[PDB]
């Protein structure tokens, strides 16, 4: 048994945190005055990880600087951390391809994002995965970690809901899909044809985004380089079940907790859970990231008080309140279900409900704050009311006499936020012919090569399995229609003649390739004769058009003469002096 | 036994000195893993079994099948190799990127039905370009066989514009077809005098677990020689080499030079090597540097072939409107090649070397695609472009290499 290793991606390849992510990496956001990277690293250290690799691409300098001062980077830590930086990273697939290129992993590593809050001991799941690998001889490649949860729980936001279908006897995953905006779900018949014993469909699973992987995962990722996310990988592996089966399994845990921070709603849910000791022993007063500033004491109704809080007179702290070090609280305040960062200053007669104030937030008196996040050094002036879901970016100051709406998101950066920040608040064959016509029209506009058009014509004809003589008539009809389609409704001999000039110039090699045999030349005249009747506006104009066949050697003069010799309306139309004049002009020129 | 030697100046394609593998022939058809029986009955069941590991890309790797056609206690007239892989799109992309791909085309078409699969196979064969069709519907009614032959003759007359002039009809018919192919097999022009050039399609290391202290044979890569003739003991060079991005900046791609210790075919190949086969060169390369299929996607050269390492390349975008030779009955936009959208990952297949890349930018004339891994193929080679519709990569179009950003690490 080799020592366990874990990969820790420190970048979410998705812009779900504008404008917060524009000046601070998501992984470094303070959940409870502690960075998410600290939480996930502590979780990894607890479960016995001895080697951790962190990949950072966006704002990697700040993550480097913060991490190098952390406890895990100390020489005494049992979790050996290696930091990798590469601006070429664009998705998790690139990260795994790089891992396989450098071959850091030996076997059975852990895949997990950098914003995962968990206290799960995966020893049982790891042992099950290793036993399944040993018995099945390297078939299973992945083991997801899922937690039972009711669908009505706030953690199960509509963005990350997932429905799964597995075999209940061996925990063998059979189907997996998202459920965003879907009122009904679909399941292929295949799931039942293989496992006739039984199939269980589950919707009470919460995606912990934690996976016990294998080097085969990296091998597949570097094989199918189009893969970008873990969901794409699992879908691609499941759809191609017949070849390289490599079935994925899962393990369900119910006595532990785990969830990733995807968006602001999930961030608030995870913060509320963490404050309520749901992630024990990852409680605020434990000070797992040992620091002087983050020390605090626990009291009744989950009230966490830092050093030198200096509480005001008559202020009431109801429940689920975390107070940072060096904070100042005014008189007759009321803060409930909220987290206040260190060094904050609070006015008088304020009401804070389910808000989150980071380091340096200063609030004047009379402000009512509900269900809003205030980034670092944000300031609020007198008598400002914030509706729920409001967001204040770093160093943003809001002036007095304003009631921000529900969707209020403001920042110093103009275009990212919904408002700028400043000291103020205000300011049958027919289908084949149609495909041929579409391809010809597309080729005409795109200036396509003659060879490209010839290949497309051969490809379309071969697929339809149409006869060349029928195709030649179809091509001639389409070509006649194409010159006819050039104008809208001129019904003039000059319009058809002028349009057919450029049309028959470049496409002559295509026409030459289409009709080569003598019988095709006779058929081309027959199609041209039928074209004159179907184009009675240009039917008289066909006398000059018929010369283009001899001009480009498409239809032979003898074949045209034989067509005129053989006789009806068509014979009467061909008997006109206009058709005869073209015949006489060409015959005299010929000899 | 073999009568090989180490004396040759101007190799001959039909020379009996080698009698191992002269011309690489392809077997394209809609057999759907049904051509395996015909191939086995033609040459053998498992004549090639010398090195196997965990399969990496079974559905995206071409497999050769050598076949020595002997006739007259007899004499071997020719010894060619049959190539047939699942998915005609990859084979077509490999063929339409230069030359030396499926020199002789054998079509093991079914004589039972004329479904769209035979039409797609015929379209792929036409796009790739000499072809030879065959009727595999044995054990049927004689009148039904004649009707199927007439239908196949009609299809051949339809396809005669591009390639429709084949003739064919428990292995007696197979032996007759093999004799006819040997009679009609044209000799292809292969350059035996140019500098050595090979593409590695499968890297191996036959050192089993618990090897000896010094008995460590490693570095036996496998592939096909593109141009020139390879001799044992020559100093081969890996064009891709070891590429490391640990420099906290531009990636460094250092090539690897090693003396070619041995060259082995399915049989014991001579010191000299002939193009057109899946031969393996074992050199003085560390087994760690070339793990199981690790060194895939590499070019082996002798004196540092002109192919230079590239990071991003500009191609002349040119795609097909619909699906080439494929049109679904529903046609619900499935058989519609969409435009080359930005940030789309697709492979370019130059020869047998397939690399990945995303279209960073393109405006109607040339896409600047940054390749997944650094590659060294050519400077003006016709590079194909294929995209996966649904679990099956298929050709989307063609283009020409114009310029790019190159790197040369030492």
């Amino acid at each position: 048994p080799p020592p366990l290793q874990a990969v820790l991606v420190a970048d979410s390849f998705d812009r779900r945190f504008f404008p917060i992510s524009k000046d601070q990496p998501r992984v470094l956001l303070p959940l409870a005055n502690v960075a998410l990277i600290d939480y996930t690293l502590e979780f990894l250290t607890a479960t016995g990880v001895q080697e951790t690799f962190v990949f950072c691409c966006w704002k990697a300098a700040q993550i480097k600087e913060h991490l190098l001062k952390s406890k895990w980077c100390r020489p005494t830590s049992l979790n050996v951390v290696r930091i990798i930086t590469s601006e070429l990273y664009r998705s998790l697939g690139d990260v795994l391809r790089d891992v396989d290129a450098k071959a850091l992993v030996r076997s059975d590593f852990l895949l997990v994002y950098g914003d995962v809050i968990s206290n799960i001991n995966i020893t049982r799941a790891l042992e099950e995965h290793r036993l399944r690998r040993k018995l099945e001889k390297n078939v299973s490649v992945m083991t997801m970690i899922f937690k039972e949860s009711s669908p009505s729980h706030p953690t199960r936001c509509h963005e990350d809901n997932v429905v799964v279908a597995v075999d209940s006897t061996t925990n063998r995953v059979l189907h997996f899909q998202k459920t965003q905006g879907l009122r009904r779900f679909a399941f292929p018949l295949s799931l039942f044809q293989g496992s006739s014993d039984g199939v269980e469909v589950r919707y009470d699973l919460l995606d912990c985004h934690i996976s016990i992987c294998s080097p085969q995962v990296a091998q597949l990722f570097t094989d199918n380089f189009d893969y970008q996310t873990r969901d794409d990988f699992v879908r691609g592996l499941l759809v191609n079940e017949e070849i390289l089966g490599n079935q994925i399994h899962m393990h369900v845990t119910a006595k532990e907790y785990g969830a990733r921070v995807s968006n602001l709603h999930m961030y608030s849910a995870v913060c509320a859970d963490v404050i309520r000791r749901w992630v024990y022993p990852l409680t605020p007063e434990a000070n797992f990231t040992d620091s002087t500033t983050q020390s605090c004491t626990h009291s009744r109704h989950n009230i966490y008080r830092g050093p030198e809080v200096s509480l005001g007179h008559g202020s009431i702290l109801e429940e689920n309140v975390l107070l940072g070090s060096g904070t100042v609280i005014g008189s007759n305040c009321f803060i409930t279900n909220s987290v206040i960062g260190p060094g904050c200053h609070i006015g008088d007669n304020v009401v804070l409900d389910q808000t989150y104030l980071w380091q340096g937030v200063r609030v004047a008196a009379g402000a009512q704050i509900h269900q809003s996040l205030l980034c670092d050094n944000a300031e609020v002036k007198e008598r400002v009311t914030l509706k729920p879901r409001s967001v204040l970016t770093s160093q943003v100051v809001v002036g007095p006499n304003i009631t921000l709406p529900e969707g209020s998101v403001i920042s110093l950066h103009p275009p990212d936020a919904e408002e700028d920040e400043d000291d103020g608040e205000f300011s049958d064959i027919k289908v084949f012919q149609n495909e041929v016509l579409g391809t010809l029209q597309r080729g005409k506009e795109e200036n396509i090569s003659c060879d490209n058009l010839v290949l497309e014509i051969n490809s379309l004809k071969y697929a339809y399995n149409i006869s060349l003589k029928e195709v030649m008539q179809v091509l001639s009809h389409v070509v006649l229609e194409f010159p006819l389609q050039q104008m809208d409704s001129p019904l003039d001999s000059s319009r058809y003649c002028a349009l057919l000039l450029p049309l028959l110039k470049a496409w002559s090699p295509v026409f030459r390739n289409y009709i080569k045999r003598a019988a095709d030349h006779l058929e081309a005249l027959a199609a041209i004769e039928d074209f004159f009747l179907e184009h009675e506006a240009l039917g008289i104009s066909m006398a000059k058009v018929l010369m283009a066949f001899y001009q480009l050697e498409i239809l032979a003069e003898e074949t045209i003469l034989s067509w005129f010799s053989q006789r009806d309306k068509g014979q009467q139309l061909r008997k006109n002096q206009q058709l005869q004049r073209f015949i006489q002009w060409l015959k005299e020129a010929e000899e | 036994l073999t009568t090989l030697d180490v004396t040759k100046l101007t190799p001959l394609s039909h020379e009996v000195i080698s009698r191992q593998a002269t011309i690489n022939i392809g077997t394209i058809g809609h057999v759907a893993h049904g051509k395996s029986t015909v191939v086995k009955a033609i040459s053998g069941v498992h004549t090639v079994r010398f090195k196997n590991e965990l399969e990496r890309n079974i559905t995206i790797k071409l497999g050769y099948a050598n076949a020595k056609i002997y006739k007259l206690n007899f004499k071997l007239v020719r010894h060619v190799s049959f190539v047939d892989c699942p998915g005609h799109d990859i084979l077509m992309a490999t063929m339409l990127n230069g030359a030396a791909v499926m020199d002789a085309a054998l079509l093991l078409i079914a004589g039972n039905e004329s479904c769209p699969q035979p039409q797609t196979s015929e379209h792929l064969a036409a796009i790739e370009i000499h072809i030879l069709i065959l009727q595999n519907k044995i054990d049927l009614v004689k009148e039904s066989q004649a009707k199927e032959q007439y239908e196949q003759i009609l299809a051949f007359v339809q396809g005669t514009v591009a390639e429709g002039a084949p003739i064919i009809p428990l292995k007696y018919n197979i032996e007759v077809v093999c004799e006819y192919i040997v009679k009609k097999i044209p000799v292809p022009p292969r350059d035996f005098t140019s500098e050595p050039r090979l593409i590695v399609i499968r890297s191996f290391d036959v050192n089993k677990p618990g090897c000896e202290v010094d008995d460590l044979k490693g570095g036996v890569a496998g592939g096909s020689i593109l141009k020139g003739v390879l001799k044992v003991g020559q100093e081969i060079e890996v064009r891709p080499g070891i590429v490391s991005k640990d420099s906290e900046g531009k990636l460094m791609c250092k090539p690897i030079f090693s003396k070619i210790v041995s060259l082995f075919a399915e049989h014991n190949d001579l010191q000299y090597a002939a193009p057109g086969g899946l031969i393996g060169v074992g050199t003085k390369i560390d087994p760690t540097l070339c793990r199981a299929d690790r060194m895939v996607g590499q070019v082996l050269g002798a004196v540092g072939a002109l192919p230079e390492i590239f990071t991003e390349l500009e191609i002349s975008y040119f795609l097909l409107r619909r699906l080439l030779g494929v049109r679904t009955e529903g046609d619900k936009k499935a058989a519609k090649v969409q435009k080359l959208s930005k940030n789309e990952v697709l492979m370019v297949n130059i020869g047998s070397l397939s690399t990945g890349g995303r279209v960073s930018a393109v405006k109607a004339d040339l896409g600047k695609i940054v390749l997944t891994n650094p590659v060294c193929t050519e400077v003006g080679e016709k590079i194909a472009l294929s995209r996966r519709v649904e679990k099956h990569w298929r050709l989307i179009g063609w283009g020409q290499i114009r310029r790019g950003v190159t790197i040369k690490p030492t």
